[PDB]
């Protein structure tokens, strides 16, 4: 259950009660589509249905022809597998492995073993189930349903080609054409991972797609194979807390804690994720990619309870930009009201239920439905949870404008204090 | 590529017998093992499948030892109806289609 | 998936052809257009060996006399010329569905 | 009609003549699709057409199964409505309201009344118009057109499922599958808003989609309902002006006004939109989202006419980065040429018509078709309008390099002057 | 062939061996679809196939109705062509030019000549090949294949309308519906450019789409015309080198070269591309858009070999943020290990093959398959190439923490030295 | 949309069934597959009350004797047994299109 | 859920009459009001619709008073042909399909 | 694409109609639904001039007596009344494919 | 819009002749030139196409002079079989369909 704590001292709110799902690795699987080497239907005729088949075959052939024309690094794992498949003889390993089965584990040249699955076999359908239907002597097809089912089978290839063409062979998220939900669910079950990870990934397949990649690998020897790069969640169920920060100004000099974003416990240390796009959030599970993470000591949590703790140097910025704004946190909203701008909190039925005075203040999502700051109307999150207000004297009142260095784009508590002490030393 | 099983076993009802299956000629971890029962005068019957890649199990307790490339099947509460030949077949490593290309010579368990 | 197999006994004169049919209760066409139907042979005193691994694909080392045919729910195994080494029990198997199932088996003899 | 004024004093161009359409609120409507609870066709047979229906039903069932697996906050309004629909008994309110009509207003538990519209009824089609067609005894369908029309009806569900699967249940922009153009046009007409807003939204439905959201809400009790979160434009037809800025350097020390972006009048104050993605621009209408807005006093406009005005503190940055670049404004282009880099303005027929000297200069779109600065070829906007050149002495010549603080990433005129005065005080 | 050089002195790696493909201009072509002015099928009847045709015609009519409702500037070239087509009489020039041919060059009012191509003619199909099929007396269609082929012809229009509706008339990348691969390949061949550019664009059509734009232009007088804005690569085969940088800290004060990104030779000067999204990279070809480029003197390359060169002022940043991180370069990975965080390089088979000590170090992709820094697992790029390690004393050891200005968000070697000298002057 | 209704006068003996048909000039199937055709009853001296709200769905409180049927452009209202309380005027209504339209009305009597 | 209308009105030609319709038993703002004219010896005729949610109007001037949950219909330039019973029916609040589930008792206007 | 044209000699009496047929070896329908088949006339002593530029579209300045017809692979050129100025050689041309091809030509004469 | 070609040429076998084609009445750079050979007593034969917009060439060496709006066709190693009339026709500027609307008067080359 989610719990929010607003700290009036630093105008920051921490939304605890979350559980982690941190992507610490990648799982690369090879998805193969066996392609027919057909060039055309041999006969020519005036049948309208066969012309539709030829039109669909032209779509098929053009799709194959289109495919043949094709900090960290997010696809380094799938690119590595793709480059191995380009080596001589590695395609025939996949061809022989999937000769009698649709799933196989293939040991490549590097020694890595990758699970290979054949999700579609157009070579079988076209050569064995489509071409024998065509009466070459009359160049006619008996039933129209053959045309319709050919369009359905070929449709997945056309959409896979369509996505690779516009994404230059690397698509993210992995769509349902690359890997259907049943295939993705079965693929997760087939991964050599613990049951806790399988339960986590199966319940959140929509998050798995958003964090996955599809890499077009080979189009050679009647095989269309692309590497799907699924995420591995090695860290699960560890506590997470999101730090929401809003400007804190005198009522002038402003102060804002810059270290906002998600924090999660990881192997005795705190993984900090500054970018907002990094972490996807579910009911109470936070899916943060560790590639965009900073590893911090566990003492980083002490900045919430004590901004002047000696165990850590909390990051803040200093400026004179006394502009009113509101941060719509979970279970509430931080409202910073300054100047002549009027800030109010409103309810759907009762209307304006609170008028914010000058300073930084917090309103829970209970009762409040919208927040108005200046000319901007903010809607608050209606998540169920318990919000806690921690009253305290704002830290911005301890400084003085004469020596406050109000130009730090990114600094820390100790850096500001040392720079202040330098100002006092000169003065 | 071959599979060799344990010798014939004679047991009394209510006991437990663990058949083994030693693999050679291929990478054990790239496949799974399917166990098939053949009662005398009766057709083949699929019992269970264990993957050497995932550890996944389908259906008696089947286990695989990757280090020794050996698969085990233990049948508990043996009855007179459990007198049959038990085969191990190399199978799909994941939830695909089963093929059972290579079979062990067969362990005759008598109860 | 019940794999009905017919006939159960197939006494065949040497050199004459033999046909074994095996009809499934459901269509064996998988999500991918393949139909994973296997044919096994159990030589007397030996473990079953795979002959045909998809409806018509002979396995490596299988003589050309063994031909597989069929589609959908009905399948056929044919031997062009029955020799002394063709005596055995033949099982059709499907691996497409969750649980592999075998046929009742066909006992081929010599008249 | 658009009018551009270039200020040589500050190397800034203001593109006036625009009208505002500011999104100040949200309108959430519930779009429902009634789903059939069919599990399969009871019979089995060898008919090719029925197999196509079963294949399409499997797509239907998998689509339902896929759906069942599913600062500010842009979707706080639609999430709030979605969370209410999850409450016990709220689904049956929608079920009973839409029992005899395809549009209804439903009063939820919170007391909010939301317009609910049923755009597709797959429960009616499958149960009443599809299943009775199937001859269960022969397991055959008489005509192939039943298969084709079933694919058409089911197509919208599959695409809605497809978009929610890859977007994790929140899609923006709202595609034509979520809400067709006729449905969006009728929905705007059905909103309880003034006719000026309805005319604005109806003429710019393409902008409305880009600023809308679709939130997957419920898949329970044979109802697929998703909340479409349309924008509300409470501020219309107010003047807007875009401030284009380019570096101003001596011919060295550079100066650039950092407050570039859209400004629009709003309730006696100026709404400033720094981000470029915030504002969509039409013929003369600017669609700016107020969530990404700063509220400023009306005196902010005085920075254009007088950079040293006492009524406001204009934001500038200072640096030594004397790099030539060009800003392609509307109705012209600002060209800053420095160093040995050659800058020219060219016409399609007459070729190079002007060679820019050292400094910051402006060329109208009349005659000029391309601008070349260094190795970069810039095409100018051919918008029809009247450009005005305001000759004046550049402000960068008033300072001196000895005390100019050329390291401010973001500062103001008064901050620079105070820091300069501090430098003179020490010296 | 790619070659990497790691410089221990500045903790920077340069990945040479690349060839440029710099977009220096645009090529705008008009793609036209002739539309039928049909309002409906005159007859009414109970035929199921004709109802399908009417349903598809309603999709056709709604698609037309949907279309009728529709620093630098990336679409200034295509917008200019679009605005000319809106002039009176310019549509009839295209109508008459394409009267007997599907490709023509049309001289517009501005005098520019644009290649116009008609990729689909729905006016011909509907009026001449669809309507005559409908037996108006019986209101019946003989064969279902007419319905299926009508859906195929109309499908491209619906998808083009679909993309313009959600993109507000400007789509990028240019999908396969806007311009198929055969049409794009033929369009490149038809451009008045040298054969070296044609070979470059034809081999990399996937990159061409990602850098192209499609602008919806006119829907008037039975003509749907949209301007496709293809890229022009005036600079080809010139050397490129990517500069990878990682923090360099004492083992504290940190130093990092901020000028990371792609550099390419261009007309005797170096084009620097800071943004990562600007440059697409192929096997050894780098496709950088020059709109996001900085033009620098050729002496910028001297910063790699000598950071204290007088010919250039290399850009660095200074901070106290002693945080361990790794930069996954091509042909290797830079690992900065500081504090108590453990950093290791691992191989798939041999496991951990190296443990990084405190400082900045580099490991080639030979042998190394993954890199672990703190709680983050980084996969290295397995690109084939030769990496070179240039041992040298890190420059951060030359300074002293007492006068090191560790707060520069972006500065240079000379700026830091002058600021240091100012600190020494006071002290 | 002209809603032709037939017959205009329906004298029915008590207990015998009665059928009222109403044919539309256009197909009443909406964009969503529903066909919104309503049936109203105007008891003498009272306002019209809705009986059937979609082609066959009885309204709450309507006795089961009232049955609605039809599809496309032709529809039917049937009464299993005409009682003394079934005397009135019945109007078919379509609400699907822009302007709702009613039928001419059927005057049910007793013979 | 019911609708009550004003009493009978007697007017001379050329005058104006405003019928009222007081709603109770439901939320007035969640629906609209459709006005239906029934001339003596003639069928029902839809006149106009006004939404209590939007204020949208379709077709005399129909208005709604949300505070008193009352709808009004004013007919100007009354003629002898305007002698009819005018009904108010609760209807769709938006541009959907009209259903008219609940009707007022009817106001007889005589001219 | 071989453009077979028939007949090669067409002696026509003045005022009577004349028909020239030209059959293609392939369907001339382009990717866009148009069929680009042209008809040219070579007046004696002059260069060929285009009469019909798509299967039925007359060129500017061409008299209405020249009518084009056909679809797919077979096409027809018809003259309603042959005059003294209609004597010449007529060539059918396709430009749709990579290489334009002409017919053998029809020599129209007067009897 | 017209095309004028060079005069008649008489050559000996093994020589080279360059036909010219001066364009007027239209923008030369907006089109291409297709060259057609007509041997005496033989039909038209397409030789080559050159674009004045791209410079692209299809098939002797055809060239265009944009400044003088002139197209040239040079035939090397002239033989007795090359005696024919050579026409220049205004054509498509790109890889579209060829139409050849306007033709030059024809250059008779005799070898």
């Amino acid at each position: 259950n989610i719990t929010e704590e607003f700290y009036q001292s630093t105008c920051s709110a921490v939304s605890k009660g979350y559980l982690s799902a941190l992507r610490t690795g990648w799982y690369t699987s090879v998805i193969t589509i066996e392609l027919s080497n057909i060039k055309e239907i041999k006969c020519n005729g005036t049948d309208a249905k066969v012309k539709l088949i030829k039109q669909e075959l032209d779509k098929y052939k053009n799709a194959v022809t289109e495919l043949q024309l094709l900090v960290g690094s997010a696809i380094a794992s799938g690119v590595a597998v793709s480059k191995v498949l380009h080596l001589e003889g590695e395609v025939n390993k996949i061809k022989s492995a999937l000769l009698s089965t649709n799933k196989a584990v293939v040991s490549l040249s590097n020694g890595v073993s990758v699970l290979t699955s054949k999700v579609l076999d157009l070579k079988n359908y076209i050569d064995k189930q489509l071409l024998p239907i065509v009466n070459k002597q009359s160049c006619s097809i008996p039933n129209i349903e053959t045309v319709i089912e050919f369009q359905q089978k070929n449709n997945r290839l056309l959409e896979i080609t369509r996505e690779f063409s516009v994404n230059a062979g690397v698509t993210t998220p992995v769509s349902t054409y690359m890997l259907t939900n049943s295939e993705l669910l079965s693929l997760i079950n087939d991964m050599p991972i613990t049951n806790d990870q399988k339960k986590l990934m199966s319940n959140n397949v929509q998050i798995v797609r958003q964090q996955s990649y599809s890499i077009m690998s080979i189009i050679k020897e009647e095989v269309l194979a692309y590497v799907v790069q699924l995420p591995l969640y090695g860290v699960i169920d560890t506590p997470c807390w999101k730090l929401h920060t809003s400007p804190l100004c005198t009522t002038n000099i402003c102060l804002t804690r810059t270290d906002r974003g998600w924090y999660c416990d990881n192997a005795g240390s705190v993984s900090f994720f500054p970018q907002a796009e990094t972490c996807k959030v579910q009911s109470n599970r936070v899916f943060c990619d560790t590639m965009n993470s900073l590893t911090l000591p566990s003492e980083v949590n002490l900045c919430n309870v004590d901004i002047f703790n000696p165990k850590y140097d909390c990051k803040i910025m200093t400026s004179k930009t006394d502009v009113s704004s509101s941060v719509i946190t979970s279970l509430g909203a931080i409202v910073s009201c300054y100047g002549k701008t009027k800030c109010t909190a409103s309810n759907k039925n009762r209307g304006i239920i609170k008028t914010f005075s000058n300073g930084c203040d917090y309103v829970s999502n209970k009762g409040v439905d919208t927040v108005s700051v200046g000319n901007t109307l903010y809607y608050v999150n209606k998540q169920e949870g318990k919000s806690l207000y921690v009253k305290g004297e704002p830290i911005i009142n301890f400084y003085d404008p004469l020596v406050f260095p109000s130009d730090e784009f990114d600094a820390s508590i100790s850096q500001v204090n040392e720079k202040i002490n330098q100002s006092l030393a000169f003065i | 590529v071959q599979l060799v099983q344990s010798g014939s076993e004679v047991k009394k009802p209510g006991a437990s017998v663990k058949v083994s299956c030693k693999a050679s000629g291929y990478r054990f971890s790239n496949y799974g093992i399917s166990w098939v029962r053949q009662a005398p005068g009766q057709g083949l019957e699929w019992m269970g499948w264990i993957s050497a890649y995932n550890g996944n199990i389908k259906y008696v307790t089947v286990t695989t030892d990757t280090s020794t490339a050996t698969a085990y099947m233990e049948v508990r509460s043996l009855t007179s109806d459990d007198t049959a030949v038990y085969y191990c077949a190399r199978d799909v490593p994941a939830d695909g289609v089963h093929f059972m290309d290579v079979w062990g010579q067969g362990t005759l368990v008598t109860v | 998936v019940v794999m009905t197999q017919s006939p159960l006994s197939l006494p065949v004169t040497l050199g004459q052809p033999a046909s074994i049919s095996c009809r499934s209760s459901q269509s064996l066409v998988h999500s991918d257009t393949n139909t994973y139907l296997n044919w096994f042979q159990q030589r007397p005193g030996q473990s079953p060996r795979r002959l045909i691994y998809k409806v018509s694909n002979r396995d490596s080392g299988v003589p050309d006399r063994f031909s597989g045919s069929g589609s959908g729910t009905t399948f056929t195994l044919k031997i062009s010329r029955v020799e002394a080494e063709d005596v055995g029990i033949y099982y059709c198997m499907q691996g497409s569905h969750w649980a592999p199932t075998f046929g009742q088996g066909t006992k081929v003899e010599i008249k």
